[PDB]
């Protein structure tokens, strides 16, 4: 039993870490949008 | 009757926002009152100096 | 009669409101002494 | 990585400095206290600043009777260490390998209790911030992690607003797989640097959004909320007049607890200090009183201070 | 282990020296750098003694 | 009595006024309260004086929440009346016969409480002073008195002494006679006025022995020691240090606590007040803060007041 | 007795008479030995509104 | 038993009487003992 | 070792005298600022 | 040892006599100072008249 919320913590924190790389990505893109209009 | 409790309520709000501004006020207009003398010494020593 | 947790939910997001408004309207400025 | 460049992007303040302005420098939270208490500064040196203080307390809980602290802080190394009666020392180390980059360790001792330190590492970017904290930590005997772990992130996708996020991973004892919690954070400072937002919804499901507004170089204001099924939220407004003579500081709470701190310099040195709490609810108060002298510790210093 | 000994040995001798000796070490570095160099006695008492 | 004519003695003070000099003036236990409180009086008039004050309170369990008291006082008669929340009213009338003579009452209802009320008659004549005062007289159907009285003489057996006595008679009921309690007095006031010892062995067995001395113009000091087998007693050392901004008063007691009370001048008008009790031997504190407004009624007072 | 009865009422009359009207007697009082002879409200209010 | 209670009480209240009256008489007795030195 | 009643009657008369020559002597001017 | 009981004494007895010292003579302080001010401005005033 103690898998799965070692599993679930582990998703966390690799769903974290995909945020901050978005938010890295994010200033290029808010840009770009920018750009468009 | 109801205008005794009326007068309850309106007095015990009275009493609370009175202490409430002597508390927040009292200490600030005093701070504010200091630094408007010191202005003004300063406004007299400017004055007397040129 | 609510009584439930959005109750001090709604009330403190009121307060927050009425503050910002507060704060950032006019009246606030009043409250500064120009010295 | 060109036309990042061409934003002319700024860098956020650290995630512990993003409501810097409401609950610290506005509010009082951290500034209260109660009963009387005595504060006695000395320096000895100011090209690198070190100074020796005592602080004498009664009348509260969380002050100690003596306690007795000392600082040097040199171009890019500051140390603090602390002892108090009953022996509880508390030493920081902050150092800094470059203006940006700095890595710090806080290490307390109480004496009675499980030691508690923890070895952080804050490196801002020119349109980022970045810290990793760690509160004891320590290695199972398979090599696995066993402590608390905070890792924050805040990045400027616009040069007004910080968008970012810490992770706190905790995991006490081994037995029980440690627990991941995420938190979101939002500033947004104005054109003109006149009001800021400031909006942190934690891991707890809890929420803070706090406002920040400078009205006049001498007065600012803020207001900040704060809420955690069994919810509970306080709100808050307050207000700072500071002067050069003194600083005022007043606040009006949700929980109906009204409040104020005066500190008034009335010397070069001394400087008194009033603190009043009215709870209006239970229909109480907290009254706390206290001074703080500075002193030179050389000659030179001492002809500085009076002028 | 003998390795788990060891390091339990000098995290206990690193907290007997940091419990100890942390701010005696803070107060001799400032003694260091001061261009005075006080005595020890000026250097705990809170008066202007100088 | 023509040889007593040759004396020249003096009129001693009431035997209310005997420890007025250390138990009130110098010392701080009237003064002294606890929490912040606030006081407004108002001034309509001044040839006979006439003001409304009210008081505001909290953080102490001795004073109310709100008090509106009103005097009046004419060249002969003073009256006041007060007026507490939950209605506690209490008003107190002399009335002066003749300068030396006066004839005065006190009444207090408590609304939940036995009514008391005290009739007193304090007669002073060139060489001695009396008082008979009766609280909550009453005669029984034998035609018995069922009360409390106290009749006071005191009499200058040289311009410095003042030797006298107090007899309480007190019968509570008519079922049980009631009791007899016999005390003595002393008074020595120096020839140069500069030092005052007074000293009053009680009818409980209680000793009550002052000094007062004043060392210059703004500077007072004194010392009290009380006791009342279950044997019990207490020292107090205080100074009093008046100036024209301020009212200085601090005080040593031997149960282990120090006290301070500040009254400070700050405007025409307001004076703040500080109060500082610290006791050592289970180390805590008491701390009360507060103020006084003074305001004129009338636009000439109000000119006055400033200048 | 019939003058027990008596003495009891009338101490009865004249303590409410105090409780209630010892107060506004001496506001009274004041009221008509003042040369402005001020309103009730100003009479009541802390300020110096005159 | 109460009748020598109120004597007792009684006796105390004539003799805080007396005392007085003595206390009335004392600063001519004090001069007279002064004169007499 | 008494610990009786006349131990507080001795030590507040024992402090009684030190207030009174305290106060008396001239130790009690010096505390007193010339001005 | 008998060395460690009376640093604690001492100690002790030193923090009481500080904090009583401090209570009592700081306001004291402020307040003759307030005054030593005040005579100070009545002289230069009185100076500056004559
Ligand atoms: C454990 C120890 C506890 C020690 C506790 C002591 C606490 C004492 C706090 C109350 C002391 C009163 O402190 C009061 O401070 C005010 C400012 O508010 C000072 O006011 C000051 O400002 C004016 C402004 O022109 C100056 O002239 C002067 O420097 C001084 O008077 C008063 O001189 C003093 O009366
Ligand atoms: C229930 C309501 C409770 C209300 C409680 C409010 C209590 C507030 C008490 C603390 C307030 C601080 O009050 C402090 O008083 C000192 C004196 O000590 C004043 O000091 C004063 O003296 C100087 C002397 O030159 C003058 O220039 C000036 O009139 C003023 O500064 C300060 O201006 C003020 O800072």
């Amino acid at each position: 039993e103690k898998r799965a919320h070692q599993e679930q913590t582990e998703k966390t924190l690799k769903q974290a870490a995909y945020v901050a790389a978005f938010l890295w990505v994010s200033p290029m893109i808010w840009h770009l949008v920018k750009k468009q209009w | 009757s109801f205008v005794r409790n009326a007068f309850t309520k309106s007095g015990n709000l009275a009493w609370t926002l009175t202490t409430t501004a002597l508390l927040l006020g009292v200490p600030l207009s005093l701070s504010i009152l200091a630094e408007q003398q010191l202005i003004e010494m300063e406004k007299t020593f400017d004055l007397q100096s040129d | 009669f609510k009584e439930s947790p959005l109750y001090t939910i709604a009330l403190n997001g009121a307060f927050f409101v009425a503050g910002v408004a507060f704060i950032q309207s006019p009246l606030m400025d009043m409250l500064a002494p120009q010295l | 990585h060109s036309h990042r460049q061409s934003l002319e992007l700024v860098n956020p303040g650290t995630v512990e400095n993003l409501n810097k302005e409401v609950s610290r420098d506005v509010f009082l939270s951290q500034y209260f206290f109660t009963g009387l208490r005595a504060d006695l500064n000395k320096a000895f040196s100011m090209n690198p600043a070190f100074q020796t203080s005592h602080t004498f307390s009664i009348g509260s809980q969380a002050l100690p009777k003596y306690a007795f602290s000392a600082l040097f802080a040199n171009d890019n190394l500051f140390a603090q260490g602390n002892i108090d009666n009953d022996l509880s020392v508390s030493g920081r180390l902050n150092y800094g390998w470059d203006k940006k980059n700095i890595s710090k360790v806080n290490l307390q001792i109480s004496d009675g209790q499980p030691t508690m330190c923890q070895l952080e590492q804050d490196y801002q970017a020119s349109d980022f911030s970045v810290n990793v904290k760690t509160l004891n930590p320590s290695f199972s005997e398979k090599g696995e992690f066993t402590g608390v772990a905070v890792a924050s992130f805040l990045q400027s996708v616009t040069p007004q607003l910080a968008l970012g996020l810490e992770t706190l991973y905790s995991r006490t004892d081994g037995s029980a797989p440690g627990d991941a919690g995420v938190s979101y954070l939002t500033r947004y400072v104005s054109k003109k640097q006149d009001w800021i937002f400031s909006g942190q919804l934690q891991a707890n499901g809890a929420l803070i959004a706090s406002l920040w507004r400078k009205v006049a170089q001498n007065v600012e204001a803020g207001i900040e909320t704060t809420l955690q099924p069994t919810v509970e939220g306080s709100t808050t407004i307050g207000a700072k007049y500071e002067y050069r003579q003194s600083v005022y500081r007043g606040t009006l709470d949700s929980n109906g607890k009204v409040a104020c701190f005066l500190e008034r310099k009335v010397l070069p040195t001394l400087s008194v200090l009033f603190c009043g709490e009215i709870d209006h609810f239970k229909n109480d108060t907290k009254i706390g009183c206290g001074l703080q002298f500075e002193t030179a510790g050389n000659q030179e210093l001492l002809m500085l201070q009076q002028g | 282990d003998e390795s788990k000994e060891r390091i339990s040995k000098i995290l206990t001798l690193t907290h007997n020296v940091a419990h100890y000796g942390w701010i005696p070490f803070v107060l001799y570095l400032g003694w260091a750098h001061t261009s005075n160099r006080p005595n020890f006695l000026n250097l705990l008492s809170p008066l202007p003694s100088v």
